[PDB]
């Protein structure tokens, strides 16, 4: 614990401060260092851990898929050496490191530890969405896996939205938009995904009259990505 | 590309 | 050397992969890996050591300049902790410690071995711009010695590249360019930044008739960068 | 903003 001579509010002042620098490895580390302290997070401090590890992994992948095409690419006319395959599998390697990491932060010991509805679901989103990054680039006997253990943590949080969470929350609602994309892009299941989708924006739609003005911006901007995926899939 | 949050 | 047991060709190779991704810290490792195969760099590959440094120490810029923003406001009406003042003195120490190694690489020994005019301004522009960037977080004793030793490198870059390269050259327009940036903002000379940057601007506009169409694509973004410095600083 | 390059 390189985090562990830190107080646990220096920790998250430094994670805030981080987030304005845009230095994301930093406030993940940070965020890191305040779950070992064993408390459990506040709602603005799970927001800091998922925005921090979502932009650390957010950038392995885009770099982790420029690489897999242009090694794609190298496998079809295409002349020959192992350093495309060796660069991704670097990239590969520290992407799933980072997916492991934060796989045992949930494990240990936040998913456990967390009885609030809001909580619950929030990290068994996170345990489904760094399931499926490392479903994104297996390709050996665990894919399958992976593949269920990804459905297995979106699955109970989905049950625990729907008996405890309004159809307009927005972790419910960004819980059901990565579901969707699960099923669309890494279950082969294309309809199930536009059915969620589009059941899920039909629900928020009609439940939008109980909400006071401007504070539900959250969940506009999420149900707005409902719409795109459904644009982009019909 | 899908959308995620 | 992490990079010593790579060839130098897939050192190159996958300094342009880590280019394709924006991979810039990897980039830079394994550009410091081929430098250190004790081999001068051609013209291309100087421009991937140049490319990504500028890359990391750009972002580690920005961010001090965050940090450095909200430290200021803080020794303002203000409210007090040392968390501040700590994460900009993380950040600033990462900084200063990729200008020491770029310095050290040029230092060791890609100056002293350069005899084309290109290659000599081309590293003797990096080392003025590194210390420059020192330059920009220093405060204490040092502060004038490091202003100095970036004077003196952009100086002789200067003197030779007005002797052996042509106005229009792409090293030469960069050169003044970011000397006459030195002026302004580090040197406190204004006046002199502005006379550098139209003597180079107009020398360049009159010998553009003598370039073939579609190949001096660098040169023209240069002139440009050079007239919106002007507009801003007059 | 002052630019180099
Ligand atoms: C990094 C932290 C900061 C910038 C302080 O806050 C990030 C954001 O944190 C909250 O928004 C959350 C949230 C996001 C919102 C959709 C952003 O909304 C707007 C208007 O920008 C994106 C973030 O990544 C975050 C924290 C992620 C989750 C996501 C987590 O899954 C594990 C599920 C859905 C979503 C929920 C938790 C959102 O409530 C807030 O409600 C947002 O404020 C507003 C006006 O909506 C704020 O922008
Ligand atoms: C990262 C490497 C890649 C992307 C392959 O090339 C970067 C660029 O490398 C060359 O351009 C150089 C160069 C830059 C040009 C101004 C870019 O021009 C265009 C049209 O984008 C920006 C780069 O940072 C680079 C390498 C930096 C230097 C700078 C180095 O100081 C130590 C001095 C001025 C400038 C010189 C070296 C430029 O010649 C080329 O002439 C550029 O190609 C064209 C059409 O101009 C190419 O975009
Ligand atoms: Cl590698
Ligand atoms: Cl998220
Ligand atoms: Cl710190
Ligand atoms: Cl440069
Ligand atoms: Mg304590
Ligand atoms: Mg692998
Ligand atoms: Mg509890
Ligand atoms: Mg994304
Ligand atoms: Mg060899
Ligand atoms: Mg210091
Ligand atoms: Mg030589
Ligand atoms: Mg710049």
């Amino acid at each position: 614990g390189a985090m562990g001579s830190m107080e646990r509010a220096s920790l998250i002042q430094k994670a805030k401060l981080a987030e304005q620098a845009e230095r994301y490895e930093d406030m993940a580390a940070f965020m890191k260092g305040a779950v070992e302290k064993g408390e459990e997070l506040s709602c603005e401090e799970r927001n800091l851990l998922s925005v921090a590890y979502k932009n650390v992994v957010g950038g392995q992948r885009a770099a982790w898929r420029v690489l897999s095409s242009i090694e794609q690419k190298s496998n079809e006319g295409s002349e020959e050496g192992p350093e495309v395959r060796e660069y991704r599998e670097k990239v590969e390697t520290e992407l799933q490191g980072v997916c492991d990491t934060v796989l045992g932060l949930l494990d240990s010991h936040l998913i456990k530890e967390a009885g609030d509805a809001e909580s619950r679901v929030f990290y068994l989103k996170m345990k489904g969405d760094y399931y499926r990054y490392l479903a994104e680039v297996a390709t050996g006997d665990d894919k399958k896996r992976i593949i269920d253990s990804a459905r297995s943590a979106y699955q109970e949080a989905m049950d625990i939205s729907k008996k405890e969470m309004p159809p307009t929350n927005p972790i419910r609602l960004g819980l059901a938009l990565n579901f969707s994309v699960f099923h669309y892009e890494i279950a082969n299941s294309p309809e199930e995904a536009i059915s969620l989708a589009k059941t899920t924006f039909d629900e928020a739609m009609a439940d939008l009259h109980t909400l006071s003005e401007d504070s539900y911006k959250d969940s506009t901007l999420i149900m707005q990505l409902l719409r795109d995926n459904l644009t982009l899939w019909t | 590309v899908n959308l995620s949050i």
